[PDB]
């Protein structure tokens, strides 16, 4: 029990880096900034109030994995005479994290890390933690390209109608930026991309 | 057993003045700045480089003891930005080269740049391959042989006042051949606008010049640019002409 | 230093450590003589005064440098 | 079958033949997973399911 | 604990010399693991905090 | 015996600054800030999380090196009887770290520092050592780690120059088609940015550059 | 009582991110920057004064709800015999905060989040995501007096033979003398309270 | 005794934010960079320097009122057995500062805010919003010669056939000899400080 | 002892703004980028170089004053009986800098910041005077740049060349004859003779 | 310094008490003007970077 | 040793405060140059 | 020079570690020497501890 | 094959033969992996599976 007090502490000091790297918090925190850069904004709203709402959205889908680990590790059968059955026992708690990670990681990249099927044995926890994060950054980039695209069109069409007139020496950022955000609030794009992001991992 | 503690304690005293000489070279260089280097291993590298080049023996007592400490740091930092501004010479003219070719073709008139960043990175790699880093350390190892502190050496003002035109005459002759063809093409187009009045050749001048201004420089990009990069690298032999100790 | 405060008790008396031994050598020879018993109690009781005044002054000096070293940091 | 746990335990003043009579009178004596050991000793070896 | 709760071993002076040993072997071991891990979790802290 | 424990805790405190300098973590960290800079994103992808992914591969390569330290130092025959064999024992303990530094550092840049430290040590009258020492003689550990970390900055910048090329060829053709029209007063970095993200995900540079670096230190099967 | 001190300390530590998420500071601190670049002026008021008014106006509206739970924590009769009876005082002392949170959020978004009297975790993502939607269109509306004015002065540039001319330096004083004639700095300050007072 | 010390320590923490927001310093640091944007220069004269000269002027006029806070509080008459007069005592310590904020803020905005002699907590946004409003007027006024300059330079260019050249190059000399021969650097700075103190 | 440590550490903390506001770095930094703005190419010579030269030159002026302060302070005979007698001694150390500073500032704000010489009256009078001296020398350097563009756009009206852009032609012409007069070494050496006996 | 170099003043208890006061007020005095200078110069950097 | 350790108690500590002082001055020294070069 | 007149009383008790008058005067010396040594070590320590706090504050 | 471990164990008051009789009376005697040691002494050598 006394040694388990170390590991309970060892989770807590390393907690703000695994949630920085091993969950879907990276995808929420990445798309909420390039939507600011799509509208041509720099400091609006912040980097603080955008990180807060990204933390709570990831706290929905991560807590049930975290919830089962209490009641599984609260159980009375922690006295074992064998070394390996407890090693099996702590391995059996983390499989909730493993099924979360294998679902969104690439099977080919983790076999590469395994060199240096999955039903008989699960792959090691250090063998797939970069592969989950390296797949999310690509997909957040991929989904980041998509919503960049309609704002390209409003930047181009107003630049062509000023050149349709003779006024070529005119900075179009003071005119496009009014037209920029009305495309995002008549769509009500804030309240809908947050919906499907929850639906992207957790079903309705 | 008291002197053994003093040997590690004389070293850490010796590294503070060693940090003040070579830290603003780690701000100036294109492959070493804060844009390319993080925070956690930055201060590890800058300390141990100065430990390998310090001229005096580490276990001995330093001659720093209560002479004049607040003016000594501003001495060693001022000679440090001199070693930075001489070593960043051929990267500065190359970054100055790309801004002229960028500015002549248009593409910057939104003021009243990415291309000039591209040449500055390119001359960084071709300098670093053949030798390179062997000559960046050699000029600061010799700098301690001729500008040892507690002697107040200075950067020698009367040859410093021609430093700006020295890179400027290297800037104009390096941007020489591409600005003559772009300028001669414009008045050649301008003579056709005098031969056909409603052409509006100003609009036509912007569409055609960016292809021309890049094409003529492709012919002498390979054999002419990368050897001037190695020629313009400041070497340790010229260290006598920029300094002298004052007592 | 701590040897010298010890050796000041070994230097200040000449051969007291041997003086008690030759006395009890005579005491174990004929332990029934009044001049031999009376001289021994004057000689046995001086030794126990000597060694606890050897070990207690270094004891109070032991914690004093131990107070010195902890105030380095 | 991958959950079979085993342990060996000793008794001070009850033999194996007296402990085995506790199992028959209670109704828990399993003839498929018996107790291997010498009949009058202190130590014996049990293995099987975790319950 | 069962060396200390067994009331025969605590009375024998032969056994008491072992009893001072084992409480020291438990004392130095877990305190050593505490400080190595603390430096272990502190070392990773310095790179990611930036 | 007891002060050998003092050497362990004193070794423990300077550890991550060795990771700041001695290992190949300095190679992974630099190219990942550069791919942030080459894409033009400033704050994102939030380099606090980028420290974690660059550390885990470097430990994953450094692990067979550091694992041999445990098996060498948990031996039950640490205590010798002579003063030079025990100092010999810690030398042959440090050799597995040391020859890794020999393999991946530059030849002449390490060689410059011994000649530079000896003239600091005795004076100019000590004759210089040439390239031919390398077959028999080993340098010190404090003349290695300067020349290692600068050499990896050279190799990391070799990588960082290369993937800067396929994005800046894009950044000139966008700035020319915008001037092919009369659109001079327009910020071209906001049009280059969509086609800047596709060229890394269609090329899938994450899942092949990460595999490329591990073959530069270790092999598979 | 000892772990009530934890709760008093748990509120105080997360409070700079509570203010960054929970109150109307994320309504206040956005329109003052949105009006700043609306004039075409980059950094010239501050990034502290605009922060200074937006924090200070927000302390007026959130103080009467805090004081009602303040006298509930100051009240000594919170201790009872049973577990749910103890929880009977936490929610009643909390209910005054969440009526303001319900009042300015959409119901169906809250009714979406109940698949994971609504709770506070179902309102905080509903609060700020509805707050910044309402803040954008009012920031869009103040653009409208300043988009007509640079178009008409570029027209009178084009009405002459002045095709090579920078119109920003002429419209920039006109961009702000209309705002002091409006006295918008009093006008916007009075409007953001009438939603609440 | 120690409650007096924690309040001063609390004052030292909030002290950068009070000079950033509460006093008339915001009238200074705005109009200094206002001339720079009036000239069309972007990084000249490099507002790091301009932040220095705006701080020393505003600090020079608060110090006599700040000196009153000592002689009210370093005295020995603070021992009051009743707690309400000491409360009114520290009301009277800040009264010179409170009189200063009332002189430069608009009246009816304050009573709108303390609707929630007036409270010091209420007038603080009413001071700054009037202060920036007075700052935009002198933002408008100092700009006003230069718009006459930017149009007259285009007319003489348009009087020639020189219409392809931009007049930004020819606007800027006459946009500075109208500043140095007028000597506006001493005119604005003396004019901003005479509004408060008397010699 | 330790009260000497607070002042001798705070000088290092406040040093980045004494260079920003108290010395001739204000005059040196401005006129470089202004004549760069005269030429129209905003990234040559890439102002960190321009900020590189003007820091070392302004280092050379403060350096005899810096060496003169602690030669005087090296005498450890400072402790005495009177509280003002040590105050006059530290004031004598600062007159070496003040005699530099009293030389260049005008007689109008210095007594204006004493009724409303003192040290705190001189720095805002100093930086305001140095910008006014910096603009008129930049203006006299500006006039030979508002004649060379005027002639090349005149020859286009002399020919039938009205409709082409003149900035793409005049800007290479402005750079070549400026370096052919070796002007970058001219305006540098024309400035260092003013403050000190340079070299 | 000469309170403690004088050995007559270090033996009496009530002279130790007034020196104990004298040590303690030395720490609070020079620390108060330290941090208030630190907070005095802590208020200057942010406005100048602005 | 009671007089030698005591005079050595100050002798270790003063050279330790001096070495910490010379390294912090280099940080504000070059840090003032860093911000002035960004200007 | 306090340690000098401490070190001058040990030798007479060394020749005679049974004199009642000498050890009475010696205890009055040695306990007073105990009060001198740790007081001086602890008092320089505060002068050491507070100067490092300033540089910890200003760094 | 790579998980085979080994040990040596000293018995103070019992010999090898009746401990082997413990293995024969219980049914755990394995003739492929016997115990290596002197027939009536305290020490012997074990090697086999970890269970």
């Amino acid at each position: 029990n006394d040694i388990s007090l170390i590991a309970l502490l060892a989770f807590s000091t390393l907690l703000p880096f695994i949630i920085a790297s091993g969950t879907c918090f990276v995808k929420f925190s990445i798309v909420f900034v390039m939507v600011r850069n799509a509208l041509g904004l720099q400091q609006i709203p912040s980097n603080m109030t955008l990180n807060g709402v990204a933390l709570l959205l990831s706290m929905f889908v991560m807590w049930p994995i975290m919830h089962d680990a209490y009641v599984y590790f609260e159980d009375e059968d922690v006295t074992f005479n064998d070394i390996s059955s407890l090693s099996k026992h702590v391995d059996e708690g983390l499989d909730g994290y493993r099924d979360y990670l294998i679902k969104y990681s690439d099977r080919e990249l983790v076999q590469f890390f395994e060199n240096a099927k999955d039903e008989i044995e699960k792959p090691s926890i250090f063998a797939l933690l970069p592969a989950y994060a390296l797949s999310e950054i690509k997909s957040a980039f991929k989904i980041g390209f998509y919503l960049y695209l309609p704002f390209v069109v409003v930047d181009l069409v107003v630049s062509s109608v000023l050149l349709a007139l003779g006024m070529m020496m005119m900075s179009p950022v003071t005119i496009s930026t009014p037209i920029k955000l009305v495309l995002f609030v008549a769509l009500d794009g804030w309240t809908l991309l947050s919906k499907g992001l929850i639906l992207q991992y957790m079903d309705i | 057993f008291y002197a053994l503690y003093f040997e590690i304690h004389h070293l850490v005293a010796s590294a503070a003045l060693g940090f003040a000489r070579v830290a603003p070279i780690f701000f100036f260089l294109p492959f070493l700045n804060s844009g390319v280097l993080s925070g956690a291993p930055r201060n590890a590298i800058i300390i141990l480089v100065a430990l390998g080049v310090w001229p005096h023996a580490l276990n001995e007592a330093p001659p720093f003891l209560s002479v004049a400490m607040i003016p000594l740091v501003l001495q060693e930092a001022a000679v440090g930005v001199m070693l930075g501004c001489l070593l960043s010479w051929p990267f500065w003219v190359m970054h100055a080269l790309g801004c002229i070719i960028d500015n002549q073709r248009g593409a910057t008139l939104s003021s009243s740049s990415e291309m000039a960043n591209f040449l500055n990175m390119f001359a960084a790699v071709v300098y670093l391959q053949n030798g390179g880093l062997v000559t960046m350390v050699d000029v600061l190892n010799k700098s301690y042989q001729l500008c040892d502190p507690m002697n107040e050496c200075t950067p020698s003002l009367p040859p410093l006042l021609t430093f700006i035109n020295q890179v400027a005459q290297n800037a104009l002759v390096l941007a020489s051949p591409v600005v003559l063809v772009l300028l001669l093409s414009e008045v050649f187009l301008g003579l056709l606008s005098r031969f056909a009045p409603q052409m509006n050749a100003f609009a036509i001048s912007l569409t055609v010049k960016s292809g021309i201004a890049v094409l003529i420089m492709l012919l002498y990009f390979s054999p002419v640019l990368p050897d001037n990069v190695l020629r313009l690298s400041f070497q340790a032999t010229g260290l006598s002409s920029w300094f002298y100790e004052r007592g | 230093y701590l040897d010298d405060v010890s050796a000041k008790f070994d230097t200040g008396v000449d051969n007291l450590q041997t003086q008690v031994t030759e006395a009890l050598d005579k005491l174990a020879a004929k332990p029934s003589d009044p001049a031999l018993l009376a001289a021994y109690q004057s000689k046995l009781s001086e030794y126990n005064l000597y060694r606890n005044a050897q070990s207690n002054t270094v004891k109070v000096f032991k914690d004093i440098d131990a107070a010195i070293i902890q105030n380095f940091r | 079958a991958s959950e079979m746990r085993n342990a060996v335990v000793s008794l001070r003043n009850v033999s194996l033949n007296e402990f085995n009579n506790f199992l028959k009178r209670s109704g828990l004596y399993n003839k498929n997973y018996p107790l291997r050991g010498d009949n009058r000793k202190g130590t014996f070896y049990v293995s099987g399911p975790p319950v | 604990t069962n060396r200390i709760e067994d009331p025969n071993l605590v009375t024998d002076p032969k056994e008491l010399a072992i009893s001072q040993e084992m409480i020291s072997d438990y004392n130095l071991y877990v305190s050593m693991v505490s400080t190595l891990t603390r430096k272990g979790v502190g070392a990773v802290e310095t790179l990611l905090r930036s």
